[PDB]
RNA sequence: GGCGAAGGCGAAAACUUAGGCCAUUACUGACGCUUAGGCUUGAAAGUGUGGGGAGCAAAUAGGAUUAGAUACCCUAGUAGUCCACACCGUAAACGAUAGAUACUAGCUGUCGGGGCGAUCCCCUCGGUAGUGAAGUUAACACAUUAAGUAUCUCGCCUGG
């Protein structure tokens, strides 16, 4: 099922996902594209944006997990 | 009639005009509408005074609003048109003025070459019977 | 009867949204749901017409051919159609040079009749191996000129299951500038057929109903019997 | 910022115009301030200079425009400011 | 310009202590200090930032125009309680039009609707229904009306039809 | 990453991150152009997209 | 996939900022495009200043092949990478298709926008493409994102 473009919000930057960015990328440390999730340019767009800024969060390790 | 939507030129009619004629003359479009002026009508009313012509309309939105002439492109019962190549001999860079004494036929006189002399459009071979020559706008065969 | 609607029967599905838009000419506007219709006035008129043309095109003992190599359905009808009447038929699809000329079919259909006749004779003179592929070879051979065993002449007339399926018989019968009857699609163009007959071919039952109308047109022409040209019921059959 | 529609609506000398060749150049001269001050926040961003030419010569064109086909409507202009 | 500071407190000490830093944090606004406390709870930081693998998160709304983002952003990288300090704005680039805001319900429809406890499923995420009540076409308003129509005449171009009867 | 499952076969699903942490990291381990990057990394995917989907 | 003039652009935060996408009945009213003039950028190499240089590497040193290695191969290193400054001006700066320009089969799309519902399948207009009609090409093929076809301007060539 696609995840995003499918059930998006159309925000998705910090608003209580932190369970589903944990899910979108695998705790192996790879960011979905739009290939296997179907998320369209905008919710992609916002997607990395949202990931990076949570990278830079610590939320999200950089190149642990 | 219902359009609900505009039509666009460059700066000036010849443009849109003669990029739809050869869109159809192409394509091979049954129809063809474009903006309206002064030189589309009185060659339109002309070629139906020489025979050359489908079904063709002016439309006004209100008196300038959107000013637009339609026109079909007319065909047979086998679907072969009526014209077997239009031309315009007069480009807005390019306007050529003829004398009475210089207005020819179209390749031998296959066609009807329309001379604006001093009047408004009309035909050659008349043209040089009232001996008034001016622009020849186009050749129609 | 003839341009009635009792005939035709579920018109539903075309292939996916793959085609031209010449259709659009003569046809009302397709269903994007992958189900183009065809209204009926204009098939009922137009098999009017080709069955009046048609059935003028033989009276005058002209030759017919009847080919069509769909997946199973248009090749039973026309192998019924064939085992009722004595015009020319080919069970397959050719291959070249039949239309554009006869010399290549000439060599073709005269070796045909030999073999006919040895396998008439040969059953001791050769080896068994050698009179198995004697039996397949002529079986080959029938399989591609079933009809032309029973013609001279090119066929005068002629129908097709889809004239894009059949791409050499419409090659070959365009060499030369010959008026044809066919069956049309929303996929087509209308250049294929010089009358043109659209409507369904993917359900069966749009596609028997136009195979024997056009099988039966011709039908009445050499006083040879009919199943389908003015008979107010129809049967509802499948693929076949 | 912008200081768009502010300054059209502002400088409306006609009864309704967000699209006037008055409020346009009025636009085109605001949005060069913005950019002006810009290039001063933003030096090496030189499409804004680019825009800055672009825009310039757009209204210098509306100008010429202004005064051959109107004749007196560029008589109130008070914009195109100080050279 | 609005602007929302998510602020940080050095792992998971005492909530007062938090207070106190946001207090101080807070104190160094440049425009109104019209601001209020928003506790975000205490969220984990996979990678240590100033030697805190948590941080209990606030959030604080101030307004200026680029007053106090920078100048708080490299006061709060030098300050040692603050591990992160966010700054978030309106500016956030999706849709604010009419047709997804009743829309916004029909996104909760969508996970009021991805699960549906039932003997028989009645429902699939996904699943093209085509229940479209109405539409624009994008369309620009204009009427038009004929004037002068000379000549009306478009022949009826016969059916498909060449090299007619045999004979 | 998570590695803790079962005491024989540990290896066997460690190939596989460890395949995609090559893929990833396949491009960093030598001089080269930023053309010749894109133009891999662009080409590679495209026939990817072609071929096993 | 989007944006940006090609030049190009991706750890994030924020700063200012423009182009832009649809619907604008509308806001005006022929300003519409144009290049010589005039106005800006133009990658990177490289020039120079100061720091700074984790890193490697033009030239170069050595080891290897070699008929030799200015080669492939390797260990160092100079500028070379960085930051700001200015210069740099050529490029596969390639639509190998000038700008804008006006519409022109289908087709599967795909994205954004406007009306829709659960995101979705729906219509539309623009951004992202070609299979292919007509048209145009020496042929591939451009082909709805023209090399089709109207309007203007300009630069670029007349075989080596």
């Amino acid at each position: 099922y696609c995840r995003f473009c499918a059930i998006g919000q159309l925000r998705i930057d910090l608003i209580d996902d932190l369970e589903a960015l944990k899910r979108f990328l695998s705790p192996y440390a790879k960011i979905n594209p739009r290939r296997i999730t179907g998320n369209c340019q905008m919710h992609q767009r916002h997607v990395a944006k949202a990931l990076k800024r949570a990278r830079y969060l610590a939320l999200v390790p950089f190149v642990k997990d | 009639i219902t359009t609900t939507k505009p039509i666009k030129a460059h700066f000036d009619p010849v443009a849109d005009l003669l990029t739809k004629i050869n869109n159809a003359r192409k394509a091979k479009l049954m129809t063809v509408t474009t903006i309206a002026s002064k030189l589309k009508i009185a060659i339109l009313e002309i070629l139906v005074k020489e025979g050359y012509l489908a079904n063709f309309q002016v439309l006004e939105n209100k008196s300038k609003t959107k000013r637009i002439v339609t026109f079909n492109l007319k065909y047979t019962q086998r679907r072969i048109p009526s014209i077997n190549g239009v031309k315009q001999i007069s480009k807005p860079g390019l306007r050529i003025y003829r004398p009475f004494e210089k207005l020819p036929l179209v390749l031998n006189g296959l066609g009807i070459a329309i001379i604006s002399t001093s009047d408004g459009v009309m035909t050659d071979k008349v043209a040089r019977l009232k001996k008034i020559g001016g622009e020849i706008l186009a050749y129609v065969w | 009867s003839l341009a009635k609607l009792g005939e035709m029967r579920t018109h539903v599905g075309m292939v996916k949204r793959y085609w031209n838009p010449k259709m659009g000419f003569f046809i009302e506007p397709e269903r994007k749901h992958n189900n183009d219709h065809f209204v009926l006035e204009l098939q009922r008129q137009s098999l009017q017409t080709a069955y009046n043309y048609v059935k003028e095109v033989a009276q005058n003992n002209g030759q017919i051919l009847f080919v069509g190599t769909k997946n199973d359905y248009v090749k039973k009808l026309v192998n019924n159609i064939a085992k009722r009447v004595d015009v020319a038929f080919i069970t397959q699809r050719w291959l070249g040079g039949t239309l554009t000329n006869f010399k290549t079919l000439s060599i073709s259909i005269n070796k045909l009749n030999k073999l006919v006749e040895k396998q008439a004779e040969n059953a001791a003179d050769l080896t068994k191996k050698e009179n198995l592929m004697l039996s397949r070879e002529i079986e080959r051979l029938e399989k591609f000129f079933g009809g032309v065993k029973s013609l001279k002449r090119l066929p005068n007339l002629l129908i097709v299951d889809d004239p894009v399926y059949e791409k050499n018989a419409v090659a070959e019968a365009n060499i030369l500038r010959i008026p044809v009857v066919a069956l049309c699609n929303t996929n087509t163009n209308p250049e294929l057929v010089d009358f043109i007959i659209p409507a369904n071919n993917h359900q069966p039952q749009s596609t028997c109903l136009l195979m024997n109308l056009l099988a039966d047109a011709v039908a009445e022409a050499k006083a040879m019997p009919t199943m389908f040209a003015y008979k107010p019921d129809e049967e509802i059959q499948i693929e076949i | 910022q912008i200081d768009k529609n502010g300054i059209i609506k502002s400088a409306q000398l006609h009864d309704k115009d967000v699209g006037s060749i008055q409020v346009q150049v009025s636009l085109l001269t605001s949005q060069i301030k913005q950019l002006t001050d810009h290039l001063l926040a933003n030096k090496k961003d030189f499409i804004s200079k680019r825009g800055l030419y672009a825009k310039v010569s757009k209204r210098k064109r509306l100008l010429k425009y202004l005064k051959h086909n109107d004749l007196e409507a560029y008589r109130n202009l008070v914009k195109t400011l100080n050279l | 310009m609005q602007y929302n500071i998510i602020l940080l407190v050095d792992g998971s000490l005492s909530l007062e202590q938090a207070n106190q830093v946001n207090e101080k944090q807070q104190q160094t606004l440049t425009n109104v200090e019209g601001l209020q406390t928003e506790y975000l709870g205490l969220k984990e930081l996979a990678y240590p930032i100033k030697k805190q693998l948590s941080a209990h998160y606030y959030r604080w709304k101030f307004s200026g125009d680029n007053q106090s983002t920078k100048d708080f952003k490299r006061t709060a990288n030098i300050n040692k309680q603050v591990l992160r300090e966010l700054i978030i704005n309106l500016e956030r680039e999706y849709g604010y039009l009419a047709s997804i805001n009743p829309k916004k319900q029909q996104l909760a429809l969508q996970k009021r609707a991805k699960y549906d406890e039932i003997i028989a499923r009645e429902n699939n995420p996904e699943n093209p229904d085509v229940p479209v009540t109405s539409g624009l076409a994008s369309t620009q308003p204009r009427l038009s009306r004929t004037e002068k129509a000379q000549k009306p005449k478009e022949e009826l171009w016969d059916v498909v039809q060449k090299m007619g009867n045999f004979d | 990453e998570v590695k803790n499952d079962d005491l024989e076969l540990a290896l066997k699903k460690f190939k596989r991150v460890s395949l995609e942490i090559r893929r990833l990291a396949q491009r960093h381990e030598y001089h080269l152009r930023k053309g010749m990057r894109l133009r891999e990394k662009r080409k590679i995917a495209q026939k990817k997209r072609r071929k096993f989907r």
